């Protein structure tokens, strides 16, 4: 399901990153298991206050019935939750009612985040919340 | 269309934009509002600092976004 390389990889950037690697390990590579169209990749989130940090994000589509999304692990996961955003990546700009939901940060409003506790969630659940982001109105 | 900017001074910017302007235009627009340079200016929305070349539409900004601004002395 999850090649041994990627694996192996991930256990690799995850140590120096995550002050809770072995949950952020155990969760994203679940996560992966479970939906074969996301995939891994670390790069430098730019923090609202200019600070640069290297982070893991998971990105790839979601089926909603489809949306491209860019979901980012957070160092202090599960802690903090993770945030997501529409990937907007080689899309003709020129196009949503996923549009009512994302809040003035740029982020998927995903009720679950909002009311997130760190010791009954996981990335999976995150997930699955997104499928059925449509199932209700816009909160805030 | 309407846009914030968020300073690390908690001090708040509103700025009236079109989808279109270039990230160098909304600079432009922020040194005409308090007066600082552009070259000093890095925005920054949704973990990305943006481009001076790219429009708003680009990043998928919408009315009422809040984008962030540091300034740095290159």
């Amino acid at each position: 399901s999850v090649p041994e390389a990627v694996v192996n990889w991930l256990f690799k950037v995850i140590q120096p990153i995550y002050n809770d690697g072995r949950t952020t390990f155990h969760d994203s590579l679940a996560l992966l298991d479970n939906f074969h169209s996301l995939r891994p990749r670390t790069r430098v989130f730019t923090h609202s206050d200019g600070t640069p940090q290297l982070l893991l994000s998971i990105y790839g589509t979601i089926s909603t019935g489809s949306i491209p999304v860019i979901m980012w692990v957070p160092s202090m996961y599960p802690v903090k939750p993770p945030f997501i955003s529409i990937n907007l990546e080689n899309f003709d700009m020129n196009t949503l009612p996923i549009q009512e939901y994302i809040d003035s940060n740029g982020w998927i409003a995903l009720p679950i985040l909002h009311c997130w506790d760190p010791a009954a969630m996981n990335l999976i659940m995150v997930v699955q919340e997104l499928m059925s982001l449509l199932h209700e109105p816009p909160q805030d | 269309m309407q846009i914030f900017v968020k300073t690390l001074t908690g001090k708040t910017i509103t700025l009236e934009v079109e989808p279109s302007d270039t990230i160098e235009n909304v600079k432009a627009k922020i040194q005409d509002k308090e007066g600082i340079p552009p070259d000093q200016q890095r925005l920054i929305f949704a973990g990305k600092q943006l481009e001076d070349g790219r429009t708003l539409s680009d990043y998928n900004i919408q009315k009422e976004s809040t984008l962030h601004l540091v300034l740095r002395l290159r």
